[PDB]
């Protein structure tokens, strides 16, 4: 057992949430889409 | 008021020093 | 806890019940005074306009 | 497999010197230990010492050259004397005259060797006396900041002038000039992180020292023993901090906190300093685009004018 | 008639009252007389031209 | 236009989030360890 | 049995008086009510209970009044009155220097004064509550002494210096990222606060505090989970640097350097306001101390 | 009338001090 | 007993006092009433 | 029992109070209502 | 005793003194009265 | 607790009842004085206007 | 506790009663002096105006 | 026996001294009396 | 302690004497050391 | 404390009494010198004027 | 004794040296004497 | 402490008395030299004027 | 014994050396004597 | 023995070297001699 | 301490007395040289003028 499954779950879920937030914020600040008032 | 009040506040800053000085003197006196 | 109603016996001591009664009556008096104060302040200057 | 007497009292290289240990006396009364003890000289201490001596000698005799070789002007201006890096013209070049940054390059190279071999000394003596190498890696974080200041930020900016000028007043001047050149380091966010970690470093140091001196009567300071079984002093310390702020550490966790807060100071500082020149030329202007700058339409400027 | 017999009866404690009083008035006289001297001998800052 | 720049966000806010979150988690685990049961000197005796 | 240790290591019990004791037992053994400062003065501590893990004393209740009121006043001045909605752009400013030392509810800067007064009440109550809890546990008064150093740093910045200057607008604004604007404008008004000697001492002690913290965390972590004779770290610290301060010495130096940093710091900002207007002009005496006045030519004279 | 009043209050301080210190020093 | 009565009393009384002070100060600083020269 | 009832009560009550204060402050600062002299 | 009479006396007296001082200072700083040259 | 009425015997000691009586009478006197002071200050300068 | 009136016997010791008498008389004298001082300061400079 | 006479004496005397100092300092700083400068 | 009072009084007196001398000399009021 | 008067025996050691005598005589001599210095400085330049 | 003789000697000698240096420097800098070309 | 007079025996060791004698004689010689220096500097340039 | 002879020797010798250096410096910087082109 | 001979040797030799360097540097910087183009 | 005079035996070791003699003679020689140097520097350029 190289990795506890709970550890991989925590790390993957936190990475996914952080990346979703980061990508949403980058896309919204880019003004490239016209989403939420251009 | 400028210099009297200013020096009273200065002395409060040094009073703030005082507790630490008491700590150092405590260590010295109680380690004989 | 004899003075406490058996509904509230698991929660209230004998002495805590009297102090609770004082607190309740004080809160009620303060509420009446607060309602009067709000009606007076509204008749004086309405804050909602 | 480790002789503690042999590691203190071997002779020569890979041995110690000053081996008959002196006693300072006031250090024993105030700090509890007064033995200066033998100091190790282990082929990394020698490189460290002689390369630092070369660095300091270059700097000191260039101080002497700058005062026209006058040993009073030397003593008068010693704190504002400095050996500055080569100017921005011919910025990364080492073909700079000795007075215009030539002495700075040699002294800084020898200082680099000195700090690297001091790291090696920390590492090798930690392994030789049986303790972990945590101090060597803490020094490595400090050295990350140091090598950004002196080697990695001057490079990637294109000039040695981006580095400090080897003087008592020159480092203060360097800090001022670097914050001024890149906008306002107050709006450097990794500078803010590094200040968070530095002030938290001092806060944890003060809290830890005060807690252990307060629970000193029950021998809380003997952390090595307390990490095997927590005595009454450590119990009182844990309870103090639980009742004050609702959570506490034991004899072992608090030093993890200490190590990591200091390491984060150094690391976030290195990152912020390297970012200021290369990626974000202006921190206040970046802070306005980052919406972290407070609008100040009508400031009261009577406070700031005499 | 006292409640602090270790402070008002015993000579060491009784003395502490006088000691504290004298030290307070000594410090106050220190500060007051310094500022008096300083303000009486120091000239007024020269009138602006 | 109301939005800070990507740079601003990355730098300030996800390190802000990391510091706050990580501090809270480190405190959680600090105290889980500190309040767990391990070898202590019994207070009734040693004291 | 596994025998779990404070570090987190499980050592198999043979390879001391210690037993595996629950914290709940440690916590209930050391409660000891009624030793607090308030219980000496009034004969009883009005709040001698614990709310959860926290100890609520008289000064804990005062401190929590201060905390709640300070947070709410802070957020009133900056959500309302400023309209910002984001805490990095809000600007909790004292009354203008024009107003002087007097406070006016109608004039702007009134909620800064309230936030500052409630924050002072909160900080002093926190300090007095630390005294409470150290008195309960028969500890020394060192943690209150260090926290008092930093609380006096706050008192100097918001009470002593604004009073001595006389304008109450010399207190720093309570804004995230904007108190930095005050720190920068005060640092440059008395230009080169680097040349402020009590400021240089404060920075020296801050850097030394972080260095000592790293060295101590290193030293204790390096000997943590090893078969060591407790003298290995001393030999290491004598092989490196030729001096080992000892277990009690490093914590004393920790406490002292920590406190002294902010003590010299508040001496610096107070002097910077009131007695010294220019910190480069301060050092004008040095080249004129009469032992080196005469010896120089060209640019090498002063 | 301010000098009058300051003198008045200092002498009341002093006489109060003589009275209760006389009791304490009894 | 989930909640000591003394704890609830302390918390409620302190919350009420803090809220009364906060609301008084907000209303007085608003200058919306002409109270104490507003 | 996953959650002590006292813990849930404390958390919910504090969250509700904080949210009421936050929403009141946001609505009052918005100037959208003409309440307390707009 | 959860409700000692001495505790209630201390708390009430301290609250009254603090409130008297606070109200005096608020009223004096308001400049609404012309008391002590206002 | 004999001097205490039985309703308040669970709460008040014998000595605490006398001190409570003093506190109550002091609060009442202070309230009368406070009402008089408020009426006088209103007749002098109304703060509500 | 013989010197104490039986009304205040639950509260006052024999020695505490004499010290309480001293405190009461001191408070009364200080009150008279404070009233005189306030009348004098008002005749000098009215603070309420 | 509740309320030791010594305790009441200490508390009352300290409160009176603190209040006298506070009132003197408030009156002197107000400049209605002008720190006695007149 | 008598030693404490002696140290405090002597240091206060010396500091006071130095302060008053320096205030009087800097005032340029008395004709001392070409003032 | 043999050489100390019995009035001051609770306060003064045997050696502390001699050092106190030296301190008292030094303070008196310094006071005489200070009075002379003040009279001379007044005859020279009155600071009150 | 209240004071070690060595302590009094150190303090007195250091005070005398510091005062001699201070007075010499004040007198020299005053330019009131014409000493060392003044 | 035989060489010490019995008045100062509580304060002075045997060796401390000889060093105190040296210090006293040095202070006296320095005082004579200081008086001579002050008279000479006054005859040269009076500082009080 | 109030004073080790070695301590007095060290202190006196260091004081004499420091004073000789200080006086030489002061005299040389004064330019009041033609010593070393002055 | 008040003074180890090794200590006196170290101190005297270091003092002599420091003084020789200091005097050489003072004399060379004075430009009073015409040595090394002075 | 045989070589030391019995007056200074409480203070001086046997070896410390010889080193003290060297120090005294060195101080005297240095004093003579200093007096000569001061007379020469005065004859050259008087600093008091
Ligand atoms: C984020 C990580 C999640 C997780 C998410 C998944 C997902 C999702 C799956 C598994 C599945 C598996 N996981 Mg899992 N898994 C987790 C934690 C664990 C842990 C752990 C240490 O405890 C273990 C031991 C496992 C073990 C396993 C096996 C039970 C199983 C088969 C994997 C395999 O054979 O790979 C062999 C196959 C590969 C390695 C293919 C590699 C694919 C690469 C990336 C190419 C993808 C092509 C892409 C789809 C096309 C892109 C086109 C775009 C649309 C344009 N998981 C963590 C929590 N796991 C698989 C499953 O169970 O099947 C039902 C699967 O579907
Ligand atoms: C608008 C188009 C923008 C863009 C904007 C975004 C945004 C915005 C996002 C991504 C995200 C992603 N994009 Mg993109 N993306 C673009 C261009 C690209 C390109 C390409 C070269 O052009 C690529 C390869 C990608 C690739 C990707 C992957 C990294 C990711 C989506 C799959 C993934 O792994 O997460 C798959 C996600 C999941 C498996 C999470 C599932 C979570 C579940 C469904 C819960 C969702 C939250 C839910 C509301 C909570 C409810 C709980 C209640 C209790 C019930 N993007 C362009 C520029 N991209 C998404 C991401 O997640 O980043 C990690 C995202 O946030
Ligand atoms: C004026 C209209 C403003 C607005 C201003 C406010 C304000 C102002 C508030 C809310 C609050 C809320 N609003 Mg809104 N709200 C608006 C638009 C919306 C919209 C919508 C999309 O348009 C929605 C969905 C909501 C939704 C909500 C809920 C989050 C909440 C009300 C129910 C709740 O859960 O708490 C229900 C509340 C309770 C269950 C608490 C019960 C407490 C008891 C009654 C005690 C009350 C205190 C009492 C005085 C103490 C006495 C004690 C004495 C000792 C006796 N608002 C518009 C913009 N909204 C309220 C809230 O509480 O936020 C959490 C509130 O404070
Ligand atoms: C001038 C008019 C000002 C104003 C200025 C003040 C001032 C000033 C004060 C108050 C105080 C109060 N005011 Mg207001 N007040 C105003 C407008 C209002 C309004 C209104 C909506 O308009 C209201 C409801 C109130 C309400 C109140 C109560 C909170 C309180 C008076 C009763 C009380 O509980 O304490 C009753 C007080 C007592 C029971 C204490 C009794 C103490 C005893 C008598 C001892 C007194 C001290 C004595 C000198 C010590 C002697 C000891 C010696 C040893 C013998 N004010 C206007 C704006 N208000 C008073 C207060 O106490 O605040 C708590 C006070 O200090
Ligand atoms: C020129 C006139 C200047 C002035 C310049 C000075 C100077 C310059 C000095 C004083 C010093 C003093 N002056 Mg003045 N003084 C003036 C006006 C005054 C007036 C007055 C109101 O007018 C007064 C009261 C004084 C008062 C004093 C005393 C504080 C003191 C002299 C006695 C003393 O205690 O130390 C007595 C000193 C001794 C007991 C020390 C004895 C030391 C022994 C002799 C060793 C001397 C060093 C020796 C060279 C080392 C050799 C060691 C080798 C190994 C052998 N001055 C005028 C303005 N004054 C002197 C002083 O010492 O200050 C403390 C001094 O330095
Ligand atoms: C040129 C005239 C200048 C002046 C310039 C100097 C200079 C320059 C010096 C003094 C020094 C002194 N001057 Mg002056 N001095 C002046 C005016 C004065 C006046 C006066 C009111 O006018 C006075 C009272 C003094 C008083 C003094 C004494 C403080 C001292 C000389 C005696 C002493 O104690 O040290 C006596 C010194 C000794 C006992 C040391 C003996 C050391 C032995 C001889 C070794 C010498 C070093 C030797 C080379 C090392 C060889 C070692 C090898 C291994 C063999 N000066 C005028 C302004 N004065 C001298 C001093 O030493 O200051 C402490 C000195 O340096
Ligand atoms: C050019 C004239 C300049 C001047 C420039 C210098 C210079 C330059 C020096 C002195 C030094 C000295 N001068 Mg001068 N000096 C001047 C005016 C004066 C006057 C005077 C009032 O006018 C005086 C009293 C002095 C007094 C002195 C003494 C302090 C000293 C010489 C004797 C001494 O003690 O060291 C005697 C020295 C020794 C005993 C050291 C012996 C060392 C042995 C010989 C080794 C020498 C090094 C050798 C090369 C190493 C070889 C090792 C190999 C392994 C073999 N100078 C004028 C202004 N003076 C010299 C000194 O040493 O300062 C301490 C020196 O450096
Ligand atoms: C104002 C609000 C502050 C009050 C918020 C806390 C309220 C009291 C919480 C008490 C509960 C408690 O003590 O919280 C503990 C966590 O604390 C913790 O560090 C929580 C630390 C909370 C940090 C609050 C930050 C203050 C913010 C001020 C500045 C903005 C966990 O508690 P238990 O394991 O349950 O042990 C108590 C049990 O015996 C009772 O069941
Ligand atoms: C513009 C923007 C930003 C808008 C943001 C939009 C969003 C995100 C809104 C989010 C809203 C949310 C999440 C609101 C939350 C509301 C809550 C949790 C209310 C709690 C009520 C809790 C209550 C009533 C608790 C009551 C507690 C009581 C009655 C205590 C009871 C008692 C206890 C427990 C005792 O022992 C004894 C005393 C007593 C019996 C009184
Ligand atoms: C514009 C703005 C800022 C408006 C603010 C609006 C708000 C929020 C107002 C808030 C008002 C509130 C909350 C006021 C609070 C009033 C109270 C609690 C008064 C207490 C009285 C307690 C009193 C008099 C206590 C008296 C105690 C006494 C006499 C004690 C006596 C004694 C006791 C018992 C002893 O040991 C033994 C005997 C002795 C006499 C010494
Ligand atoms: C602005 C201006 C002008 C200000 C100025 C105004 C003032 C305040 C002037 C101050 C004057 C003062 C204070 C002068 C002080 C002069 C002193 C202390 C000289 C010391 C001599 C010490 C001497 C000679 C020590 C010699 C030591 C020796 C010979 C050592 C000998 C030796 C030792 C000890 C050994 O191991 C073994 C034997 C060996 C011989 C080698
Ligand atoms: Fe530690």
């Amino acid at each position: 057992r190289p990795f506890e499954f709970r550890t991989s779950v925590v790390v993957s879920t936190l990475l996914g949430l952080v990346m979703a937030l980061l990508i949403h914020f980058v896309v919204l600040s880019s003004g490239a889409f016209n989403w939420l008032r251009a | 008021m400028n210099w009297i009040v200013a020096t009273f506040m200065l002395m409060f800053v040094l009073v703030a020093f005082l507790p630490l000085v008491v700590s150092l003197a405590y260590t010295w006196v109680t380690n004989p | 806890n004899d003075l406490v109603p058996d509904q509230w016996k698991p929660l209230f001591n004998n002495a805590q019940w009297l102090v609770h009664d004082i607190v309740v009556k004080t809160i009620y008096g303060g509420l009446i005074i607060a309602v009067i104060a709000h009606v007076l302040c509204w008749a004086w200057t309405p804050w909602i306009r | 497999p480790i002789d503690l007497h042999d590691e203190e009292y071997r002779d020569g290289l890979e041995g110690t010197i000053a081996k008959p240990p002196g006693h300072v006396g006031w250090m024993q009364r105030l700090l509890g230990e007064g033995q200066v003890g033998p100091i190790y000289v282990g082929l990394w201490g020698v490189i460290s010492f002689i390369t630092f001596f070369a660095s300091a000698f270059i700097i000191l005799v260039d101080y002497g050259r700058q005062v026209g070789w006058n040993p009073i002007i030397y003593l008068r201006e010693f704190w504002n004397l400095a050996v500055y890096p080569p100017p921005t013209e011919y910025g990364l070049s080492w073909n700079v005259p000795w007075d215009k940054g030539g002495a700075w390059l040699a002294a800084t190279f020898f200082l680099h060797i000195s700090v690297l071999t001091w790291w090696a000394r920390l590492y090798t003596r930690a392994k030789a006396t049986g303790v972990g190498t945590q101090l060597a890696w803490g020094f490595a974080s400090a050295l990350s900041l140091y090598f950004v200041i002196y080697l990695f930020h001057p490079l990637a900016l294109g000039n040695w002038s981006a580095a400090p000028g080897h003087g008592f007043r020159a480092i203060l001047d360097w800090t001022n000039y670097v914050s001024i050149h890149w906008g306002n380091f107050y709006y450097n966010p990794f500078h803010m992180l590094s200040i968070f970690f530095l002030l938290g470093s001092t806060l944890l140091l003060a809290m830890h020292g005060a807690t252990i001196v307060a629970t000193s009567k029950w021998k809380s300071e003997m952390e090595f023993t307390e990490m095997m079984a927590e005595g009454p002093g450590t119990q009182r310390a844990q309870l103090f901090w639980r009742w004050v702020m609702g959570w506490n550490a034991n004899s072992y966790n608090i030093h993890i906190w200490a190590w990591w807060f200091a390491a984060f100071t150094a690391i976030t500082g290195a990152i912020g300093l390297f970012l200021s020149g290369t990626l974000v030329p202006d921190w206040y202007a970046w802070g306005e685009t980052a919406k972290i700058v407070a609008p100040w339409p009508n400031p009261d400027w009577a406070q700031y004018v005499f | 008639p006292t409640l602090f017999p270790e402070i008002t009866n015993t000579v060491r404690g009784r003395f502490y009252i006088v000691a504290g009083i004298i030290s307070v008035v000594m410090a106050v006289a220190s500060i007051a007389i310094f500022w008096w001297i300083f303000y009486t001998i120091t000239p007024a800052p020269a009138p602006p031209l | 236009s109301p939005w800070p720049v990507w740079s601003g966000y990355a730098l300030c806010f996800v390190p802000l989030a990391a510091v706050i979150l990580g501090f809270i988690i480190a405190a959680r685990f600090t105290d889980k360890q500190a309040t767990s049961a391990y070898l202590r000197l019994d207070p009734a005796k040693a004291n | 049995r596994a025998l779990p240790l404070p570090s987190g290591e499980t050592l198999p019990a043979e390879a001391a008086s210690a037993e595996v004791i629950p914290f709940s037992i440690i916590e209930e053994f050391y409660k000891r009510p009624g030793k607090t400062l308030a219980a000496r003065f009034f004969g009883v501590d009005p709040f001698d209970f614990w709310i959860g893990r926290f100890y609520v004393g008289l000064f804990g209740a005062i401190s929590i009044i201060g905390i709640i009121l300070g947070v709410a006043f802070y957020l009133y001045e900056g959500v309302v009155n400023e309209g910002t909605l984001n805490i990095l752009a809000m600007r909790i400013e004292p009354p203008p220097v024009s107003q002087g030392l007097n406070v006016d509810p109608a004039q702007p800067g009134f909620f800064w004064f309230l936030t500052m007064v409630a924050a002072t009440i909160a900080f002093v109550g926190w300090l007095l509550r630390q005294i409470d809890i150290s008195l309960k546990l028969d500890m020394g008064m060192e943690v209150p002494i260090a926290f008092g150093a930093v609380v006096s740093s706050w008192i100097t910045l918001q009470w002593l210096r604004p009073i001595a200057m006389g304008a109450w607008g010399h207190g720093f604004p309570l804004g995230i990222t904007h108190h930095l604007d005050w720190v920068s404008n005060i640092g440059y008004q008395y230009y080169n606060f680097f040349y402020n000697p009590f400021h240089a001492i404060g920075i020296t002690l801050l850097f030394a505090s972080t260095l000592f913290l790293h060295m101590h965390g290193s030293a204790v972590l390096s000997e943590a989970k090893r078969n060591i004779s407790d003298q290995n770290i001393h030999v290491f610290w004598r092989n490196i640097l030729g001096y080992s301060i000892g277990e009690i010495g490093i914590h004393r130096v920790a406490f002292w350097t920590g406190a002294a940093s902010v003590l010299f710091s508040n001496l610096c900002i107070f002097l910077s306001g009131t007695f010294v207007k220019d910190w480069n002009a301060f050092w004008g005496f040095w080249d004129k101390m009469p032992i080196w006045n005469g010896v120089g030519q060209g640019a090498l004279v002063a | 009338m301010a000098p009058f009043l300051m003198a008045f209050f200092t002498i009341v301080l002093i006489v109060a001090t003589l009275y209760f210190l006389s009791m304490i020093m009894s």
